[PDB]
């Protein structure tokens, strides 16, 4: 061989995992969808 | 030096290959990989 | 991480330096990969 | 067996392997598997 | 009979001899060594 014109290295080629976006109703996520009902049935209940 | 062993994971287990092997190359795992080191040090031949 | 799993298949170009690298490797991690690649050699080692 | 010239030669040979760490290198080769992820992998908790 | 030279055992490589309790066993001054005498490679060659 001659003396190298480019430096190498064995590495791993693999797909990027998809960065699924936090869609614009993202702020409803910290409570479960039944708890949002249970709060809504509370404020419709306790007010009654 | 007839070595009596028994098939248990991950100690002694059969080797997975496309071609079926015959003899001592059938076996892999911990204990035969130990025994290849014991055969290197003490300098003996073994038959599993 | 890539050696300690069987979910993701992995190989290299056959008759190349990377196949030659793991074939004559004595690193314990890298010998596991050639122990993997030599078994399903028809499937994971692509031609180009 | 009950009285052998190979008991003391292996007792030497096992003690040689553990000061070289090779009994620890062989155990990490087989007992390390998928890594078995921990219970501290929360990543999301919608309150329910 | 507690050990005279207050050590456990080590081979002074130049003039190679043992000391401590290992020298008490090789010279047959002792018969036992019931003590924190750790089983190592270089000790088990000269004592049992
Ligand atoms: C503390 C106050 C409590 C009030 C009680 C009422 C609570 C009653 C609520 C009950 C449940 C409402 C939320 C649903 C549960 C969320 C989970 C879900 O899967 O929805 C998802 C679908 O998107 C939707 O369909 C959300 C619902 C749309 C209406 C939002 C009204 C806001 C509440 C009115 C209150 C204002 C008035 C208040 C009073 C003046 C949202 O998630 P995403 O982002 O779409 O993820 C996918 C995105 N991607 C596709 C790209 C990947
Ligand atoms: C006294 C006691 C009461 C008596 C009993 C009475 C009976 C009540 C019993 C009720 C039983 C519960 C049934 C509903 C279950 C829903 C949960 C769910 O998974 O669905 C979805 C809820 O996401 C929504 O779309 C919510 C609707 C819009 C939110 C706004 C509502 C409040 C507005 C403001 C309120 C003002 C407050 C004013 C205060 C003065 C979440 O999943 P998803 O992925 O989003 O699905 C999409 C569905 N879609 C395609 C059609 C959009
Ligand atoms: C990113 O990678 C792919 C691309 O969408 C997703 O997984 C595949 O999705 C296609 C449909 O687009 C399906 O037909 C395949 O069966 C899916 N394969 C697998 C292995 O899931 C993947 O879900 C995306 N997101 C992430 C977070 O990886
Ligand atoms: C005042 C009123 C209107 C509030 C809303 C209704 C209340 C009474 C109801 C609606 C759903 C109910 C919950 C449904 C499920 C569970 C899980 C169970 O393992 C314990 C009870 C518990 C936690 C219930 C407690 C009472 C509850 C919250
Ligand atoms: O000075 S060299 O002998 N010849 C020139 N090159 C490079 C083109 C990158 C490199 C690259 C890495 C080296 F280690 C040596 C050389
Ligand atoms: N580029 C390598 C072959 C491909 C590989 O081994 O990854 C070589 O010059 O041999």
């Amino acid at each position: 061989f001659s003396k190298p014109f480019m430096t190498l290295g064995i590495s791993i080629l693999y797909r990027k995992p998809n960065g699924t976006n936090p869609g614009v109703f993202s702020f409803l996520n910290p409570l479960s969808p039944d708890i949002w009902m249970y709060v809504l049935l509370a404020c419709l209940g306790v007010s009654c | 030096l007839i070595v009596t062993t028994i098939l248990e994971e991950p100690y002694v287990l059969f080797k997975k290959s496309d071609k079926p092997l015959y003899g001592n190359d059938r076996f892999e795992g911990y204990c035969i990989d130990l025994l290849r080191e014991l055969s290197t040090i003490l300098g003996f031949t073994y038959e599993i | 991480d890539l050696a300690k799993q069987t979910k993701i298949e992995y190989g290299a170009v056959e008759d190349g330096a990377t196949m030659t690298f793991f074939k004559k490797s004595k690193i314990s991690t890298y010998d596991k990969m050639w122990a993997f690649m030599s078994s399903r050699r028809q499937s994971v080692l692509v031609k180009s | 067996p009950m009285g052998s010239p190979y008991r003391d030669k292996i007792t030497i040979a096992i003690l040689q392997l553990q000061e070289e760490g090779k009994l620890h290198m062989m155990k990490e080769k087989w007992w390390r598997g998928n890594g078995c992820p921990e219970e501290e992998s929360k990543e999301a908790s919608a309150l329910g | 009979r507690l050990v005279e030279d207050g050590k456990y055992g080590a081979q002074d490589d130049v003039n190679g001899q043992w000391n401590g309790m290992v020298r008490e066993l090789i010279d047959h001054k002792a018969d036992l060594a019931v003590a924190p005498l750790a089983i190592t490679y270089v000790r088990e060659k000269v004592i049992d």
